[PDB]
């Protein structure tokens, strides 16, 4: 999981 | 009755996809890892749904913009509806080209009811999954029209707040998304899809991060409604  | 936009032209539309994967070194923003298998499923759904699907990679703000301006140029008479995605970083009313920001409200406003006129009363969707801050959500256990009349905006998320995206499964939002409509598209009216698309969201989502401050996050999408009527992807 990763932010934009 | 005529609460339901016609969408019986003979084309639905253009669905215009914008995905930023690679950004320029310069601007120090990293890859958005993931957003490829959102990109080709964007390109699926909104090919069964019979939209003319243009697929647009690694864009600069000026190349955004240009995209923008020359498709609200042509002709949609014999289209139903416009339909553009955004798949990038963002913040507070911007979407980042490779090499820096956009206005979300400078790319929305070549579509205006005023500017392209063979899209006035059609229903123009703007589907955005981008940042639109930095909040983190903790969670809980448990006869003239106007011209931004029309439009309908599906954030990813909340106002201020990060979106979250899969490295391996893609954004949390697409993947949802193009699940509901490839459910719903031939039985629910849009806003009841996107409503399903938030719970789904909601509920089935939450990150995992060996940093604290990310970790076991939530996210709840957004959606924005200017519509006037109700929209059915069938007829």
């Amino acid at each position: 999981d990763e932010v934009d | 009755l005529d609460n339901s936009y016609k969408m019986d032209y003979p084309e639905m539309g253009l669905c215009i996809i914008i995905n930023n994967k690679n950004f320029h070194k310069s601007t120090g923003m990293t890859s958005r890892s993931g957003t490829d298998v959102d990109a080709a499923n964007l390109r699926e759904t909104f090919r069964n749904l019979k939209y003319e699907v243009r697929n647009k990679n690694d864009l600069t703000r000026e190349e955004i913009v240009e995209l923008m301006r020359d498709v609200s140029k042509e002709d949609h008479s014999k289209r139903s509806s416009f339909v553009c995605v955004l798949l990038s970083h963002g913040e507070a009313g911007i979407i980042f080209g490779t090499n820096g920001p956009v206005d979300l409200k400078k790319i929305t406003n070549f579509f205006r009811g005023d500017r392209c006129r063979s899209l006035t009363g059609k229903p123009k969707l703007f589907i955005i999954q981008a940042c639109r801050g930095t909040e983190l959500d903790c969670g809980i256990e448990t006869h003239k029209i106007p011209v931004e009349a029309d439009f309908l905006y599906a954030y990813s998320t909340a106002p201020g707040y990060y979106s979250w995206r899969n490295s391996k499964d893609g954004s949390w939002f697409i993947q949802s998304l193009c699940a509901m409509l490839k459910q719903y598209a031939d039985k629910l009216e849009f806003m009841h899809i996107l409503t399903r698309v938030n719970r789904k969201v909601a509920t089935e989502f939450e990150s995992f991060s060996f940093d604290a401050t990310f970790h076991a996050k939530k996210q709840i999408p957004c959606i924005v409604s200017m519509l006037t009527k109700e929209l059915y992807f069938y007829h």
